[PDB]
């Protein structure tokens, strides 16, 4: 009998038999019921009947089993005395020769705080007090210090029965077998006793001492209790600078991940951690303590940087264990992070050394250029470190693995004038075999910016003008770079001035020059030819002209900031960037009122009529979301009653199969057909039931991506900022007005506030409030605002729309 | 209302009470209706609002019971008295408010006050310097003798040079602050 | 008796050079275990063969690993071990960073706090070794007057001990410490140099810091001017009252309109004596 709370008329019958096993089976089965809980005092005269008075220990133990888990609510069979049908016989039960019907019988009349059975559990110790086995001991100490909290705190339970009655605690500590229920409010001698139990401990119950007093002056002085008090005091004596190494902790600290890399991930960090303490910049994290597995010996054998290479990863082990160990080479050895990341990114990023590091995929090649390319603009040293190893990256001479090449190369140059007059040269190389826009973008860069340098130029770039692939952005970039820098410093059958000539002709204009250019109409929409056309007012020369524009960079460029940067190696901010980081007539008046903090929906409860109504009842009910903290709970609505019926409201549950509408009120009366009436008291919404949540500007753009917010509308009175009426609102069609995604200026400036709820309907809510306050000469429609809305099907989407218009809700009776 | 009318009216509420209270700005019905709100915040809130209606007594009492000795001890030569600041000192030396106990020595045109409790905080150097200065030398010897001696060093503070304050020259006091309450 | 267990070992001089069962390499000086070097892996010492200029290890093989000794590290704890700690100094130019602060940390161990403070590159092992010495100066231009507030605090405290109030009172402005630095300084007696400490406690609701700077001689030198600016008015008005200037009249009034607007109608105060409070020609000296 799994669960099932009709039954109790067959465990009557089954309850007394003639047959034991019977009797045993139903005792059995009523007590699974009630565990589970379900319906039990039906049966107890007949449960308690065969039972009582035997040594028999299995339906003995069975019926002491029922006294500890709802003795008090069963009173058929029972009823209310001082030797209940509990233990009147179970005073035999105590003093039987058998030490297991005793000890089971001491045990639940001492383990209840009952008051009917006060008298009874004292004299209960008895059957302990001679112990047989370690259990009867610790049976014992346990008892007494149950019968002390069960209204004994002064002289019936402090002294000795005849050997315990809050001294099996005392006698433990010096017996063979430990155990000490003591923790709180007993004897000071037992205290005492347990620390000299300390040594001749016994395992089980040095954890029990041990609850009650630890802190040793000794290292140990044995067993596991012991030992685990141990670790703690030990982080106590050297706090200083985490553990560093860690203690005894180690141990459970490895099954605290089972799943499974998340541990060596772990381990790694700890590890790295330990190495050393660094300088502690932009992530050179490493604490823990300065000395004590160095860094870098030149005598140490066979090193500590055999260990620091793992830790520079492409993948080397697996991937939970690869972002955990990239930032950890970076965290133990660099400047900051930029010399151990160029070091790392030199093996990631595409070569011609390995072909295990280079793909012909476009993007991530491109990336791992950035990336190695973004230390140089970090830190100096590094310029001269990249360069070369760029010009390794294009010698792989596919079209496109010239072209991701290129593509960085050329906006170093723009934060590295004149320094790159090298790398022109090598970059040529590959611009001839093409099938991509890439590669030309690129080349037609550095060629173009680095003139000076070289003469080559008609020749390298006369193949590519004649040859086909993509040409879109190629466009622009050829636009805007190919004459700069010196004047008339080149010369192969074309000097710099038919590179000007050729660099208007593929901007928009038409010259016959390097057998004419691959395409002249531009790239997207805005960019077009005419700003550049217009621009090289001294020809392709260091001025105030494209070269300029070509040797400086736009805006600031330092750092690992994303300024001519990508932020580390390129491979580990992909998990980076996922990690989001969330966070029967009836008449009824009410009105809600709070005092004290109390949160009350008044009801009052009126009969106009005269006829009967008695039979009244009043309930507040719990419809899904919405739930009653107490019903109105007066017998009120008689023959001309007036009564007020307070109803206690809760807005947070978990959803009830009745119906989900404003709320359910319910008085019940005289009637036989409509016994139950429901009735209203005043408005509440579908709306409640959606629970908050927030987003950040992560979540927020994720969730954007993931599912449409196309919807919008215009909602009046959002006149006002994000913070005034719209918020206050917001909130109770629970959402909250977080992050923004505004962009303003002294031409914008929408107040923008990102949205998020979870809403228990499964969907999430989300939107974005863009108040559309005058900061320009033409307003959208002026004040007001207007709300880009969705939810997960958009169906809370709506919600959000019309719930930020205005809200409010008074009476005064 | 703001100038009670309907608030008078019901006023059955701890709360309703409290806050008819300081809508009048007359917090003698605040303290009762803060005691049976059975709490702390609402006497020094209350207290605090009886400052404003300018009367320290009543402060006094909010004050001392949400515990707020230092606070008093602060006020105190404000208010001009030096019997209350004294009560102040030592419920406030127990509790080893630094800037409790300590105000009121220097408040009193003698410092002997701060010299004892100091003492007790162990703060021998402080104990001295506070004494010495006002010439109560011997007090500052003995807080020297009873721990670390050497008194002789001159800080970026006077460690002897007079410290003498005339107390509070109103003879009625600002607890007693004048009021006619309309 | 050393602490790391001998698993194998050899005797360069009559300083022990050992393997230890942690993997570490370590050299007995003086009956202190002083770790040379780590082993990654477990090592054992085949002998020390001059020519290479190496310690020659094996592992599970039957080849050659070697580790040459850190010989300066050691001649540099072996000379402090004989207590000949200014002749560890001499090797101390080779000793690098963390290296010159670990055996100075050694020479420590040993004693004289001092020298090992000239060898250790790392600042805050001077520091430290400077409060030991209870070298106050030495520790104070370690801290260095601008910030440094926790090296600040360590040495105010123990300036305090020695009843050298004067570096105290300057370890504490450069810890800034309000707080405390009041206390110390609130004992003038002409309130000196307690102002500066405490300008900001008059307007950040630490009334109670500044009300001891100001009033200390039986000057007002910001008394009154602590209580308007944290908004306790009523307290300003009290204060002017006790040392009759008369400008009672005038905080009073501002008060009194303070009241008026922060709700008070039945005391709301905008009389002279009427409305709860009272204005100057109500008090009296």
């Amino acid at each position: 009998m799994d669960s099932e709370p009709p039954s109790e008329i067959s465990l009557k019958n089954d309850l007394e038999k003639g047959d034991v096993k019977s009797k045993t089976e139903a005792l059995k089965k009523v007590i699974i019921m009630i565990l589970n809980g379900e319906k039990l005092p039906g049966l107890l005269m007949t449960i308690i009947r065969f039972v009582l008075p035997l040594q028999d220990h299995t339906i003995k133990k069975l019926l002491l089993v029922f006294w500890e888990i709802v003795p008090k609510t069963t009173p058929d069979g029972r009823l209310l005395h001082e030797m209940i049908l509990v233990c009147d016989a179970y005073r035999k039960d105590l003093q039987h020769p058998n030490e297991f019907i005793r000890g089971s019988t001491l045990r639940f009349l001492c383990k209840l705080k009952e008051a009917e059975l006060l008298e009874p559990l004292m004299p209960a110790i008895r059957a302990c007090l001679e112990h047989r086995h370690s259990y009867v001991r610790r049976n014992a100490v346990l008892a007494i210090y149950t019968i002390y909290r069960n209204f004994e705190h002064l002289i019936p339970d402090a002294p000795e029965l005849i050997h315990d009655f809050l001294v099996n605690e005392k006698d433990a500590s010096c017996k063979r077998n430990a155990f000490m229920m003591l923790i709180h409010a007993d004897q000071d001698r037992a205290l005492d006793y347990l620390s000299t139990c300390i040594d001749q401990v016994q395992t089980f119950g040095d954890i029990l001492q041990l609850v009650i007093v630890e802190l040793i002056y000794k290292v140990c002085h044995a067993n596991p209790s012991e030992r685990a008090r141990f670790i703690r005091c030990i982080y106590n004596l050297l706090q200083s600078s985490s553990p560093a190494v860690k203690y005894e902790a180690a141990g459970t600290l490895v099954t605290l991940s089972s799943a499974p890399t998340a541990i060596k991930a772990a381990a790694q960090c700890y590890i790295d951690l330990i190495i050393k303490e660094s300088d502690n910049n932009v992530k050179l994290i490493v604490l823990d303590r300065l000395v004590e597995l160095k860094e870098h010996p030149a005598h140490e054998r066979v090193l500590q940087d055999l260990v620091m290479d793992i830790l520079r990863v492409l993948s080397t082990p697996d991937l939970e264990v690869r972002k955990k160990t990239l930032q950890l080479a970076l965290d133990l050895v660099s400047s900051r992070n930029v010399e151990e990341l160029v070091i790392v990114l030199k093996k990631e990023v595409i070569k011609t050394n390995n072909v295990s590091e280079h793909e012909d995929t476009d993007k991530y090649r491109q990336l791992l250029v950035r990336t190695l390319h973004s230390c140089s603009v970090r830190f100096p040293d590094m310029a001269a470190n990249v360069i070369p190893v760029l010009m390794e990256f294009l010698s792989d001479s596919n079209e496109a693995a010239a072209a991701d090449v290129l593509e960085f190369v050329r906006e170093a140059i723009q934060r590295f004038d004149n320094l790159r007059m090298l790398i022109v040269e090598k970059m040529l190389e590959v611009f001839h075999a093409i099938k991509s826009v890439k590669i030309y973008r690129g080349a037609l860069w550095i060629l173009g910016e680095y003139c000076s340098t070289k003469e080559d130029i008609q020749s390298v770039m006369t193949e590519v003008r004649r040859s086909l692939g993509e040409i879109p952005i190629v466009e622009s970039e050829i636009k805007k770079e190919a004459g700069e820098l010196k004047p008339e410093e080149e010369i192969t059958v074309g000097p710099v001035q038919k590179l000007v000539t050729e660099m208007g002709t593929y901007a928009t204009q038409s010259a016959l020059s390097s057998s004419r250019p691959t395409k002249k109409e531009e790239d997207r929409p805005p960019l077009r030819g005419f700003l550049l056309d217009g621009d090289f007012f001294v020809a392709a020369s260091l001025a105030t002209t494209l070269t300029k524009i070509a040797l400086r960079y736009v805006a600031l460029v330092q750092e690992k900031k994303k300024q001519n940067s990508f932020v580390a190696e390129a491979m580990l901010l992909m998990a980076t960037i996922l990690h989001l980081g969330k966070s029967d007539p009836v008449y009824a008046e009410a009105y809600v009122h709070v005092n004290q903090y109390d949160i009350v929906l008044d009801v009052l409860v009126v009969n106009q009529t005269s006829d009967t109504l008695q039979n009244c009842t009043l309930e507040l009910a719990t419809l899904g979301d919405l739930k009653l903290v107490e019903k109105p709970s007066p017998l009120t609505l008689a023959p001309h009653d007036f009564a007020n019926i307070k109803a206690n409201v809760k807005v947070a549950s978990t959803e009830n199969g009745i119906i989900f509408g404003n709320i359910v009120y319910d008085v019940s009366g005289a009637a036989s057909d409509r016994n139950c009436v429901v009735l209203s008291d005043i408005h509440i919404d579908i709306m409640d039931y959606i629970q908050p949540a927030t987003c950040t500007d992560a979540e927020f753009r994720q969730m954007w991506a993931e599912f449409e917010w196309e919807n919008k509308v215009t909602v009046n009175t959002n006149m006002t900022d994000l913070n005034d009426y719209l918020q206050h609102i917001l909130k109770s069609t629970n959402m909250k007005c977080l992050t923004p995604e505004k962009a303003l200026s002294g031409y914008c400036g929408f107040m923008a506030a990102n949205l998020y709820a979870r809403s228990i309907f499964g969907e999430d809510a989300l939107a974005n409030v863009s108040i559309e306050k005058p900061v320009h000469q033409g307003p959208d429609a002026a004040v007001t605002g207007h709300i880009r809305i969705r939810a997960k099907s958009q169906g809370m989407a709506l919600s959000l729309g019309d719930k930020i218009n205005l809200s409010q809700k008074k009476t005064s009776l | 209302k703001g100038y009670p009318e309907v608030a008078l009216h019901f006023v059955k509420d701890e709360k309703t009470r409290f806050s008819l209270a300081l809508e009048c700005g007359n917090i003698e019905i605040a303290l009762e209706a803060a005691k049976a709100l059975d709490d702390k915040n609402c006497w020094e809130k209350l207290g605090e609002v009886a400052l404003l209606q300018g009367n320290h007594q009543i402060v006094e009492m909010c004050y001392q019971r949400t515990k707020n000795f230092d606070k008093l001890s602060f006020l105190y030569l404000i208010t001009g008295n030096l019997e209350k600041l004294r009560k102040m000192m030592k419920i406030a030396e127990i509790r080893k408010d630094m800037s409790g106990h300590y105000q009121n020595a220097l408040y009193l045109g003698d410092v002997s006050e701060r010299v004892r409790i100091l003492k007790n905080c162990g703060q021998k150097s402080l104990a001295y310097l506070s004494a010495a200065t006002h010439g109560l030398d011997e007090e500052a010897e003995s807080l020297k003798e009873t721990f670390d001696p050497e008194k002789e060093t001159i800080p970026d503070i006077d460690p002897n040079a007079k410290l003498l304050q005339p107390p509070a020259p109103i003879m009625p006091l600002d607890t007693n602050w004048p009021l006619l309450t309309v | 008796e050393i602490q790391e267990i001998v698993k194998t070992g050899l005797w360069v001089g009559d300083c022990f050079i050992y393997t230890s069962s942690v993997n570490r390499l370590n050299y007995y000086v003086g009956g202190e275990i002083v770790t040379i070097a780590h082993l990654d892996r477990t090592m054992y010492l085949l002998g020390y063969i001059p020519k290479d200029n190496r310690l020659y290890l094996g592992d599970k093989e039957l080849n050659i690993v070697s580790y040459s000794l850190l010989v300066s590290v050691l001649e540099y704890q072996t000379a402090v071990m004989r207590r000949d700690f200014s002749m560890a100094d001499k090797v101390l130019p080779t000793i690098p960073k963390e290296q010159r602060t670990r055996v100075a940390h050694f020479l420590e161990k040993q004693g004289f706090k001092q020298q090992a403070l000239t060898v250790s590159t790392d600042p805050e092992h001077r520091f430290e070794l400077a409060l030991q010495l209870g070298e106050l100066k030495i520790a104070y231009q370690l801290a260095v007057e601008a910030e440094s507030e926790q090296k600040w605090k360590q040495l105010a405290e123990l300036a305090i001990s020695k009843c050298q109030f004067s570096l105290a009172q300057e370890c504490l402005h450069h810890a800034q410490d309000y707080g405390g630095l009041l206390l110390l300084a609130t004992a003038s007696g002409n309130a000196s140099m307690v102002n500066k400490l405490a300008e900001g406690a008059e307007r950040d609701g630490k009334n109670n810091v500044a009300f001891m700077s100001y009033f200390l001689q039986g000057k007002l030198d910001a008394c009154l001017e602590l209580l308007i600016r944290t908004g306790r008015l009523p307290e300003a008005a009290f204060l002017a009252r006790t040392y009759l200037p008369s400008q009672v009249s005038r905080v009073v009034k501002l008060w009194r309109e303070n009241l008026s607007k922060v709700n008070q109608k039945a005391a709301e105060s905008l009389a002279d004596p009427t409305e709860y409070e009272n204005l100057f020609p109500g008090l009296k000296e």
